[PDB]
RNA sequence: GGGGCUAGGCCGGGGGGUUCGGCGUCCCCUGUAACCGGAAACCGCCGAUAUGCCGGGGCCGAAGCCCGAGGGGCGGUUCCCGUAAGGGUUCCCACCCUCGGGCGUGCCUC
């Protein structure tokens, strides 16, 4: 799976939106995640995206929060449109 | 359990959260072909969904996401 | 208990379409902290022991894994009432927990 620098992930989310307009579901699933990489900080939140067949990652944390919100809420805005 | 009113929807989701963060998480999706999006939130008890295809809803959620990160972050 | 191994396990699961039937490429609904690469509807690996094949990697490591019952829950679906919107209902079910079983719980060393 890829995962990814904060801005990267957002390039490539936005680049994901435009793969599913004639077609396809568009997943963001959005938490809380504890560092863990096998079966102990918990200041990160991590964010995953999908269409069903490419998987993009990333997680965010504390220094890169205000960034991202920014770029990331309007993000949506811009490509959550045809409502 | 689905909702409607969303600014209850925000109530439960955050006080679902705020019960168990470790385990909440909380699932977007969208569907420009069919013009319509989803906003689930849940840990794996209780599940707390919202489904839309009205516009007005992009900047309520993509500001709920905005407030979430914050409270996962710090 | 600590250290070194190996057997093994995980790196997703389900519904539809299609099939004689079981997987896959297609469509769809959904998980994880968590796989990369190649080929495949003139078809690819299979045969109720079928629940994919080939190539490479990471992690875990006797760790687990599988079968059954119920509960939480999502997306479908059967049937019935209604003119409809709706309402009731049958059977599956991602994801989660509880209980009950089956195989395994190995080798060396301090």
């Amino acid at each position: 799976m890829v995962l990814l620098e904060s801005e990267q992930f957002l390039t490539e989310l936005t680049r994901l939106f435009q793969k599913c307009r004639t077609s396809g579901s568009v997943y963001i699933t959005l938490k809380k995640y504890d560092g863990r990489t096998k079966p102990p900080a918990d200041n990160k939140c991590l964010l995953r995206a999908t269409d069903g067949k490419k998987k993009i990652s990333t997680v965010v944390s504390s220094k890169e929060v205000n960034k991202f919100q920014m770029a990331y809420s309007n993000l949506l805005r811009a490509n959550m449109d045809g409502l | 359990p689905q909702y409607q009113t969303w600014e209850e929807f925000s109530r439960a989701a955050e006080k679902l959260y705020l019960a168990d963060p470790m385990k909440a998480r909380v699932v977007l999706k969208y569907r420009h072909s069919d013009g319509n999006l989803c906003v689930k939130v849940t840990d794996d008890l209780v599940c707390l969904v919202y489904k839309t295809d009205q516009a007005q809803d992009v900047k309520k959620i993509e500001k709920f996401h905005s407030q979430l990160m914050r409270l996962m972050v710090a």
